[PDB]
RNA sequence: CGAAGCUACCAUCUGUGGGAUUAUGACUGAACGCCUCUAAGUCAGAAUCCCGCCCAGGCGGAACGAUACGGCAGCGCCGCGGAGCCUCGGUUGGCCUCGGAUAGCCGGUCCCCCGCGGGGUCCGGUGCGGAGUGCCCUUCGUCCUGGGAAACGGGGCGCGGCCGGAGAGGCGGCCGCCCCCUCGCCCGUCACGCACGCCGUUCGUGGGGAACCUGGCGCUAAACCAUUCGUAGACGACCUGCU
RNA sequence: CUGCGGGAUGAACCGAACGCCGGGUUAAGGCGCCCGAUGCCGACGCUCAUCAGACCCCAGAAAAGGUGUUGGUUGAUAUAGA
RNA sequence: GGCUGGGAAGGCCCGGCGGGGAAGGUGGCUCGGCCGAGUGUUACAGCCCCCCCGGCAGCAGCACUCGCCGAAUCCCGGGGC
């Protein structure tokens, strides 16, 4: 009946200063600001949800216009709660600052 | 390398977007600051180049050799028959800048003043402000205007008021009336808006805002001359008889390490149609118009206290290219902007 | 959804870092009271500084060089700009996200708007040193509206007396109401504080 | 370095009663009130004791540079108190060789002329800072008398009346003519 | 203006480090910005600890300056600084922090209700007060 | 010899005010019991810089008028309904003092002053902020009846009046009349495709743009070309006239 | 005859040398934004510039001065009173 | 496990020796109600601190985390990719 996933941002691509690793991507998890809390988000499960003029189908449901890119937390970046994480397939650049639901799913505790 | 001899440029840097005019009529762009201790007053008007005159007139300063001496002067006559209220404009300050509030006209709008809002009055149905003036005639309308005005008063700052020509009262060709907006200098925002809506359909005589021996200002465009040359445009030196690729030309554009020609380097172009606006016209004489009370009143315009003739301002044959002087004109000192017919804005002075 | 940020008493710099970071991040941030903004340095430094930078024009035809934007609005919007790749799609998209008003608009005037301790200049800058304002820089090199928002603004204070006062009134008869219905809220006042809440 | 503690006292009499709003230190007496704001200066400003008899101020960890300021502010206070006490009282001499200096009060003693300075056919204006009233001196043949309760306010309209008559384009050394300042007292002595 | 000073035996919470949220008392001054602590009765021995980690109280016990860690225990003793700290309304609010901390999901359950009932009972008599003002006024 | 028109310091007319300060000269005042334009603070200060006046006017806005009666037509506001293409962001809100940092927040204000409120003195409570954004506000299953506490609250884009709000208002506050419901908290009482573990669930949204099906209230054109004129002009463009 | 990371830019500098990829870790360099990373409750001091300063090659300064400020060395006198 | 066969520290302390901050003391002075607070001077210890003689389990690189080197003097368990 409610929201059940974390709210996260496609800050970018893992890359230097001059190279782009697109099959790495970093998530910026709200209200995560340290090197010490993203050790419950490892692993959990993130998918980043956009629609497209073509219907497909959906599981139990009628088909919609809605298509996801499932993904998966790998590890932290750099002591700003800064998340790498690694997608089916890449994201499309165009999400860079949008939104990406992280999953709560992978259940460990 | 330096130059040789040194010379001063050609033109002036601060007048040279030199494209022709996107307006015709001449614009007020600041009007006199406004002190809210004088009574309440306007501050422009609208005229028409007439033509040009001598004066005679004794000068009164001591220490020139000049004084208590007879002197020929140049005077220009503008032909200003008065104009009427339609409308009023408020203004409210903003970081921005001065947007308008409210703009309330009147009720009775002339066709001269109707002419101006169409492109095609021959084709047009002359259907402006037809609805707008039921709001005059009604309850609810009268009402609304009621609170137009109240929130005029409590919220603006700045008060300006609609006034038309009377092109009817003119020997010109054209029909059209010009309409400009005039603010209005005084007292109290309550205070000034209340005498504009007094003034609402009312003529405004040249002579209530302009006096005699008064400095003033002249707004209008420049004759213009066209396509012209550099030599015409800027005044530029000659290339001597020999020049092969032409003399009247500028032979040097531009160095060679910029390479681009720097907007200051003086270019053919359009020369006149200018937009401009001069300062400290004195007005030597206003004129009364031609008035009957029991025969035609011709001497006031020509008359002094010394020849007590009957002429008129007007030459023999009338004004060349202008037509006969009929309503009241105000006399400047030497010449002004624009040809004949050309429509003049006077403007009070800016200054102590 | 939307920042709002004061720019009293924030440094230039300090503040719009922050405020160009979060803006790339897809947030909508609005930055308001930019004639409060304070740059290190002594007035006349900062004077010279931005003079120094109106002398930069193109030679050719200064209509093509550099835009000198003189509002104080305009001068942390250009700062800002200064911190984002503008040259790109990303940086225009994220640059339209960003939305700064000399003075407190009325849009903005009923919000409550939040301040940044790490951009302050109490927090980062020294009691001993010195400081330029915004807005008498602003009207030193052209701004023309210094006078018109001040008196905008007193309007504004002046209105917002009021509605405090009516806020402390209300939070006054709250406080008084609480006391008067005390005893039927004794159960719920009692787990309230054993979770950690009104102690 | 930085000095642990520095301070200093300033006794103040009986008459006078002194109030500090934080950093902003009232003073009143029989003669008015003066005002001056201590901020940008970051002291500890304490009134210690019954009737307000001392004031203390205190610098905790400054450097040598923010250490004068210690006695600056007792400085300033003592010329508070002064003033509302027993008042400045400036007296100044214009000095001349052939040309007599004539000074006039015109509205009470805020707006003065100095004419025939040099021959100068120009009379200069000076307008004086609020609170000081400029007179004609008696028993002197050409002396002037400002009076007021704050110094600096007396001080600066002796020194704007001073810069008024000062000779251009000649020997300053050969050409002493102007108005200066001869004496720097009290109204008051008791 | 100050009414907080760097006293020897001053009382001390330790706001972040390795005792942090811990008291302790100071008994000799290092340098600027370093002083001798000691702790006996809260767990944390004698060493070094900078003016930076540490917030002190309004709590003053009498000892000399280089007592050796046992009349500073006593004089701490005597005073009951434990008992004093734990009736401030300082460590009334950290234990508030913690116990919002701890909270979980079926107490914010509980919390929800109770907050759910008690804002409404509030607001119910805060309109009836505001009515009656409003008839007082007139 | 010469009209009109162009034209010449070869004739005639016009050419402006503030702010911040540089160099410099000063005031108060230490460092350094004295002295000092400087360290804190302050004054005067110019062909300097900026702006005003002046010229142009933003892939910049504002107010106002008329808005296609036709021989086929097409519109503008209101509400409540149906499919039908394209485009996306999202996944409760916070409706607000001024403000200082060697200080601040809240009441009563016995006392005084000023226009229910503001200002001052005094007093009393907190200040690592509980009148804390380390925060507040709302619950995020439904329905039956069957008890206690609390209670006249809410809704029908509920219908009519009084206002505040003009910086870029675009939102809310205050009163009258009809009908309907027993909503919040604790426990009894069952029933809600219980789709038998498997993902884009859950909303702001009746979202925004374009084309077609219901009604009520108001509409009647202007622009351009063509022609005409020269205050205009290479051509465009511009100033004008025509039941 | 040589790509790659860093030095913004680049012959020769620093690191390190090349088949197509996945994961992890480093060098030289960096961690306010552009731009990946200090969004450490980093440590100790110095510095106010109306020409501040900010990293080999490298992209700029000398002699001589300053009670501006911060440390050190030496030498005297001061309660027989500086 | 080793070390300075760890350095200090913690508790009961006992029989002593000297020295120094300068204190339930004295005292010129100052601020308030004999007391409370702030300065100086010779200065024993009833506020203490330091060295020398000597001895008790109470230790342990100590979850009172004040600073080491470590691993046949070392093993177990869990999480993520
Ligand atoms: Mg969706
Ligand atoms: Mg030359
Ligand atoms: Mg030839
Ligand atoms: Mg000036
Ligand atoms: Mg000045
Ligand atoms: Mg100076």
């Amino acid at each position: 009946s409610g929201r059940l996933w974390c709210k996260a941002i496609f800050a970018g691509y893992k890359r230097g200063l001059r190279n782009q690793r697109e099959h790495t991507a970093l998530l910026k998890i709200e209200g995560v600001y340290a090197r010490d809390e993203t050790e419950f988000y490892l692993g959990k499960r993130c998918a980043y949800v956009y629609k497209a003029k073509n219907n497909t189908v959906t599981p139990g449901g009628k088909p919609n216009k809605t298509r996801v890119i499932w993904g998966k937390v790998t590890r932290a970046h750099g002591n700003s709660g800064m998340v790498r994480a690694k997608f089916r397939s890449n994201l499309p650049a165009k999400a860079i600052g949008h939104r990406i639901r992280v999953m709560l799913y992978p259940s460990r505790i | 390398s330096h130059r040789k001899f040194s010379a001063p440029r050609h033109g002036s840097l601060g007048f040279l977007p030199r494209k022709r005019s996107s307006r015709h009529r001449g614009k007020v762009k600041s009007f006199p600051k406004d002190d809210p201790s004088k009574p309440v007053h306007l501050t422009a008007f609208l005229g028409y180049k007439a033509g040009m005159t001598h004066i005679v007139r004794e000068v009164d300063r001591p220490g020139s050799k000049v004084n208590k001496k007879e002197v020929v002067e140049a005077v220009t006559i503008v032909e200003t028959p008065p104009m009427v209220v339609v409308g009023i404009v408020g203004y409210v300050e903003t970081p921005r800048g001065l947007r308008t509030f409210k703009t309330v006209f009147a009720e009775h709008i002339s066709d001269e003043c109707k002419r101006r809002f169409y492109k095609n009055w021959h084709k047009s149905k002359k259907k402006a402000f037809t609805k707008y003036c039921k709001k005059w005639q009604d309850d609810a309308g009268k009402r609304q205007l009621d609170k137009d005005f109240s929130s005029m008063k409590k919220y603006c700052q700045v008060i300006r008021v609609l006034a038309h020509t009377q092109m009817r009262l003119l020997p010109l060709r054209q029909k059209k009336a010009h309409l400009m907006e005039i603010q209005v200098n005084g007292g109290t925002v309550a205070e000034k808006l209340d005498w504009a809506r007094e003034r609402l359909e009312q003529q405004v005589p040249v002579s209530q805002v302009f006096g005699q021996d008064e400095m003033i200002d002249v707004i209008g465009v420049t004759k213009g001359k066209g396509y012209k040359g550099v030599t015409s445009r800027w005044h530029t030196k000659k290339l001597p008889r020999k020049t092969h690729r032409g003399l009247r030309k500028v032979a040097c554009i531009g160095a060679w390490h910029p390479a681009r020609v720097a907007f200051s380097v003086a270019r053919a172009g359009q020369k006149g149609y200018h937009h401009r606006t001069e300062i400290n016209k004195k007005i030597y004489k206003i004129g009364q118009g031609y008035l009957i009370k029991d025969g035609k009143l011709i001497k006031n315009n020509a008359s002094t206290d010394y020849d007590l003739s009957d002429k008129s301002i007007n030459p023999l044959g009338g004004f060349v290219h202008y037509g006969e002087v009929t309503n009241d004109f105000v006399m400047l000192k030497g010449c002004v902007v624009g040809t004949k017919k050309r429509v003049l804005t006077l403007r009070k002075s800016l200054l102590v | 959804q939307v920042l709002v940020l004061d720019g009293r008493g924030h440094l230039l710099g300090r503040l719009a870092a922050i405020v160009a970071k979060q803006v790339l991040l897809g947030r909508k941030v609005v930055v308001v009271r930019c004639e409060g903004i304070n740059i290190s340095g002594n007035f006349y430094r900062n004077k010279l500084k931005y003079l120094a930078f109106l002398r930069k024009r193109m030679n050719t035809n200064p209509s093509r060089g550099p835009y000198h934007f003189r509002a104080p609005s305009r001068i942390f919007w250009r700062t800002v700009r200064g911190m984002l790749p503008h040259k790109t799609k990303r940086g225009q998209a994220a640059l339209d996200r960003l939305k700064v008003f000399d003075g407190i608009p009325p849009p903005y005037d009923k919000k409550k708007r939040m301040v940044v301790p790490a951009a302050l200049k109490v927090v980062r800058l020294k009691p001993t040193r010195k400081f330029a304002y915004l807005g008498r820089l602003a009207h030193e090199v052209g701004w023309k509206y210094q006078a018109v928002t001040a008196t905008l603004e007193e309007k504004r204070k002046e209105k917002a007396k009021i509605h405090y006062r009516k806020k402390k009134q209300l939070m006054r008869l709250r406080k008084q109401a609480e006391k008067n219905v005390e005893k039927k809220i004794d159960r719920f006042t009692e787990v309230l504080k054993t979770h950690g809440f009104l102690v | 370095m930085k000095t642990i503690l520095s301070n200093q006292t300033v006794d103040i009499p009986e008459n006078v009663d002194i109030s500090l709003k934080g950093r902003t230190v009232i003073v009143k007496g029989p003669r008015g009130t003066l005002r001056r704001d201590f901020n940008h200066i970051n002291v500890e400003l304490s009134l210690l004791g019954k009737k307000k008899k001392r004031l203390r101020v205190d610098k905790w960890w400054g450097n040598r540079k923010e250490l004068a300021t210690v006695r600056t502010i007792c400085s300033h206070v003592q010329n508070m108190i002064k003033g509302v006490t027993l008042g400045f009282r400036y007296k100044m001499r214009s000095v001349y060789a052939h040309f007599p200096i004539n000074v006039v009060i015109q509205e009470n003693g805020s707006l003065v002329e100095i004419r025939n300075f040099l021959g100068e056919k120009y009379i200069r204006r000076v307008r004086m800072r609020p609170g000081v009233a400029c007179s004609v001196s008696q028993a002197q043949k050409d002396e002037l008398v400002l009076e007021g309760n704050d110094i600096e306010l007396v001080s600066n309209s002796a020194a704007l009346i001073q810069q008024a008559t000062t000779v251009k384009n000649k020997d300053i050394r050969k050409f002493l003519d102007g108005i200066y300042v001869s004496e720097k007292g009290t109204v008051q002595q008791a | 203006v100050f009414r907080r000073f760097v006293e020897v035996g001053r009382v001390a919470y330790v706001s972040f480090g390795p005792h942090a949220g811990k008291l302790v008392a100071i008994v000799d001054v290092i340098d600027q910005n370093r002083a001798l602590v000691d702790g006996p009765c809260t767990r944390v021995r004698r060493q070094a600890m900078p003016f930076k980690c540490m917030q002190l109280t309004d709590f003053i016990l009498k000892f000399p300056h280089s007592a050796r860690q046992k009349y500073v225990r006593k004089a701490w003793e005597k005073a009951d600084i434990n008992t004093k700290w734990a009736a401030t309304r300082w460590a009334k609010k950290i234990e508030a922090r913690e116990r919002k901390a701890k909270m979980t999901d079926f107490d914010r359950y509980k919390v929800m209700k109770a907050k759910k009932m008690r804002n409404r009972i509030i607001k119910n008599e805060v309109k009836k007060l505001q009515r009656a003002a409003l008839l007082k006024a007139s």
